[PDB]
């Protein structure tokens, strides 16, 4: 998953 | 007697989109509102990742649909942002706050506006989204649509 | 500026160790953080990226960096069960008894999750078995509340 701007989105972003 | 780490396994299964695993974990007593250090729950993860079958499983076990993580994200924010219309529809039908604000002051309508999800904006408006709400950058959903030159979206928001 | 900070947070999240080294050479702040005080080391610990942790250490990262909620990277690694990261953080002097905003030390979190091998290493590096969180709970109390008899046996002797 691609990173997106937003609150804490890094923690929701893994793999593709 | 030796502990049960099912909460972590549910979070992992929801994030990975393992539909059958989620069912099995819930059928065996897994905490539907399990969370990690940042308050992120299986429903948050399913909502952001677009795993509709998992969302529905958690709804069978009385999940907190309005749970906020440490960043002010609700499941509706996350599904609206990443463009998961079907999840947005379901959450709204199950009583999720349509005008909840995250730590940036964004309502789900703001997030759908930023990403150009027209259908999601429409259903949010149908369920009473507040077109006057300003995030903490001072922007309404209409302002975001103009900043992004999205004519279709600006038309929807008048 | 903080453009490199954003880039370094993402390289740490993704486990791109070469990109971390490149960004440090570009002048990235090894302790860059987002608006929640979350640093590249936080993300590497959360994601289980042992190699990123090692690289940041060589570039002088602060292993006691605390986010808006009082989490150090040791909290994150201990809550998620990342033994190797817990060990390297302790070996580089991280505060084993650091407390988040609810008074939880890493020992508390590891106890909550039933991570026996992380409890062992935390104790080995001087974890405070008598420390109470803001609910009045020690790690031993948590293990009693959870019915984890293995964990209680370890802690009760102390």
């Amino acid at each position: 998953k691609r990173i997106h701007i937003g609150p804490g989105r890094a923690f929701y972003t893994t793999x593709p | 007697h030796h502990g049960s780490d099912l909460g972590k396994k549910l979070l992992e299964a929801a994030r990975a989109g393992q539909d059958d695993e989620v069912r099995i974990l819930m059928a065996n007593g897994a905490d539907v509102n399990a969370n990690d250090v940042y308050g992120i729950t299986p429903l948050h993860l399913a909502a952001y990742m677009g795993h509709l079958e998992i969302v529905e499983v958690l709804l069978k076990y009385g999940v907190d649909v309005n749970a906020s993580d440490q960043f002010g994200n609700t499941p509706l924010h996350l599904a609206a942002d990443d463009g998961h219309l079907e999840i947005v529809e379901v959450l709204l039908k199950h009583g999720t706050d349509v005008n909840a604000t995250d730590t940036w002051g964004s309502t789900p309508l703001h997030l759908a506006a930023h990403r150009g999800h027209l259908e999601i904006v429409e259903v949010l408006l149908k369920y009473g989204a507040d077109v006057n709400a300003q995030d903490k950058f001072g922007k309404t959903a209409f302002d975001i649509s103009i900043d992004n030159g999205n004519e279709d979206l600006a038309e929807i928001l008048q």
